[PDB]
């Protein structure tokens, strides 16, 4: 009689082997998923490069490429805004002053 | 059609007769066929497929269901308490869960700290003095 | 069972710890606590967490967007800033049009 | 100096005409679908934010009651100085935790699939493996089902003392504490007073 | 001054929500110990010699 109860107790021992990948993943998933982690924050980078969000980076460039090769986004996101300021009379204030000052 | 139908197929559920007026809106997508080489992923993931994983979630809402499971036990421990379900757990867990903290408390108390306090307080300050 | 218990007895007792953070347990929902509420959480895992902890260096040369585009869209501004970058784009050119 | 106007201006101006060129199509729908994500990105998280935010009062402080229970369980061996302050408040603050311990018990076999599964209607696949985890522990409890039925009935009277001391104070500690953090965006210094008064009006701000 | 790090929040879900239902795991540990117990059950009277 007990073996049937022993087998059922053994059944739960081996049935939990299906759940063997249920607990340790919490520490594992928190680290190994950095590819998608940067991807979700890559669309964040899609917002920042606003001079390019209107054409391509909103869909497949910033939100996807910038996750693994984040070094690319360092120049791919500052350029379209550091030129924005630079062309917003920030890198040529002396010219703009005197061009108006002569006026 | 993908770029506009994403804005339409949600509205198209209540626009059966108005299909004939949003179909002309569909061809505005074929303008972005060249962009669709890298815009097809977010073409549907713009309004309806973006409000499931991209913008409404961006994966943040994926766990925001997951926590409340164990929390239900403390709730139901006072929930099977018919004199404590509305008095204690409904009146304390949901008061900051109904209207207030939907978009600025997405962690314990820090989502406002790094975004609202962090950048949403400082985003204007980033440029509004330099330019 | 002992071979299993050598790899299963830790599981059940430990798994009550990720009961509430079962999102952190499951693969398709650990990202929010590793990306979304993580633009400061990834500081201890700075090498691992380049998602938004590196946004400052990402805008190190972009000094206008230093304290603006660093940790904004990580939780709430990914739905609100994007609508307001086209008005920025069309008004910054008006700031370019003043030069014009 | 004829070309000095469009040389800097057209760097972003070409994007401007591109934005008008990509307005209707997906190129600038990213700036026009989020024009609806003011409410379109807040339709599905909000119903799940509540699950996260009803968790606020519980997984942050209504579990922080267990320091009245955990220190006796844990600190009593490693540290004796805190051990004298571990089981002392346990006789009052964690006395209902002993009743709550039965409330932990009764859910495992009965309300695990009814309460620890309710806020995951869409996340039903992953909870089931966690549920079948907690459910597989009832197989030895199949031999002790008698204690799993009358526990709730005996807890009817414990509920009054379960709510008078355990679920009354620290559950409300976290509802107002975290209502402060949101308010602090625009007004941070005096938000602690208005944590329970200016909580709803700040998110819209 | 972004010196907040929500890793505490990631552990706030982890720190003590385990103890809020500390007895879920013991039910499964009883199941895991059941095979130990049932083996002990079948090693009780005649297999006491074992």
């Amino acid at each position: 009689k007990v073996i049937e109860s022993e087998l059922q107790g053994y059944l739960s021992a081996t049935r939990s082997r299906v759940g063997r990948c249920s607990a340790l993943i919490q520490a594992a998933s928190d680290v190994q998923e950095q590819g998608a982690v940067d991807d979700r924050d890559s669309f964040l980078h899609g917002v920042r490069d606003l001079l390019s969000i209107h054409s391509n980076t909103q869909a497949g460039l910033s939100t996807y490429v910038s996750a693994p090769a984040i070094i690319q986004q360092i120049v791919a996101l500052q350029s379209d805004l550091s030129s924005l300021q630079s062309d917003l009379e920030n890198s040529l204030p002396d010219d703009r002053n005197r061009c108006i000052n002569e006026l | 059609d993908a770029a506009r139908i994403s804005e339409v197929k949600a509205w198209l559920t209540s626009q059966f007769e108005a299909v004939g007026k949003e179909v002309p809106n569909f061809e505005y997508t074929h303008r972005s066929i060249t962009h669709l080489y890298n815009l097809a992923t977010a073409s549907q993931a713009k309004s309806q497929a973006a409000t499931i994983v991209a913008n409404d979630f961006r994966l943040k809402a994926s766990e925001y269901r997951a926590q409340a499971a164990r929390i239900r036990e403390i709730l139901e421990s006072a929930g099977m308490s018919q004199e404590s379900l509305p008095s204690n757990v409904v009146s304390s867990a949901q008061v900051l869960a109904n209207v207030a903290n939907l978009l600025n408390i997405r962690d314990t108390e820090l989502s406002s700290f790094l975004v609202a306090m962090g950048d949403i307080s400082l985003r204007k300050t980033g440029v509004e003095e330099k330019r | 069972k002992e071979v299993s218990a050598f790899f299963q007895s830790p599981d059940n007792s430990l798994y009550m710890l990720p009961a509430t953070p079962q999102g952190l347990a499951r693969d398709p929902s650990a990202i929010p606590s590793i990306c979304r509420i993580s633009a400061a959480l990834q500081y201890p895992a700075g090498l691992e967490g380049s998602d938004a902890s590196l946004a400052s260096v990402l805008e190190s040369l972009e000094f206008c967007l230093r304290v603006r585009g660093s940790e904004a869209c990580v939780l709430e501004d990914l739905a609100k800033a994007i609508d307001l970058v086209h008005i920025r784009q069309d008004l910054v050119e008006s700031g370019h049009s003043l030069l014009d | 100096q004829g070309a000095a106007q469009n040389l800097p201006a057209d760097v972003n101006q070409l994007i401007d005409q591109l934005e008008r060129h990509c307005l209707a199509p997906d190129g600038s729908l990213v700036t026009k679908s989020v024009y609806s994500d003011l409410q379109l990105a807040r339709e599905e998280m909000s119903r799940e934010r509540l699950r996260y935010l009803e968790a606020m009062a519980i997984y942050c402080e209504a579990v922080a009651m267990v320091e009245e229970y955990q220190q006796a369980i844990s600190v009593a061996n490693h540290g004796g100085i805190r051990d004298v302050q571990g089981l002392y408040p346990q006789l009052g603050l964690k006395n209902s935790p002993q009743v709550y311990e039965t409330l932990e018990h009764r859910l495992v076999v009965a309300e695990a699939a009814q309460k620890l599964r309710l806020p995951l209607i869409s996340d039903g696949g992953e909870i089931h493996e966690e549920e079948i985890e907690k459910w597989l522990g009832i197989t030895p409890a199949y031999l002790s089902y008698v204690q799993l039925q009358n526990t709730i009935s005996m807890d009817m009277a414990d509920y009054q003392m379960f709510l008078a001391r355990e679920i009354e104070g620290r559950l409300k500690e976290k509802c107002d504490k975290l209502a402060d953090a949101i308010v602090d965006d625009t007004d941070s210094s005096t938000g602690n007073r208005n944590s329970s008064a200016r909580l709803p009006e700040r998110v819209k701000f | 001054r972004m010196l907040e790090v929500s890793r505490e929040e990631a552990e706030r879900k982890r720190m003590l929500d385990e103890r809020a239902n500390y007895r879920h795991k013991q039910a499964l540990l009883e199941a895991y110990d059941q095979q130990c117990d049932e083996a002990t059950r079948i090693f009780a009277e005649y297999h006491k010699r074992l």
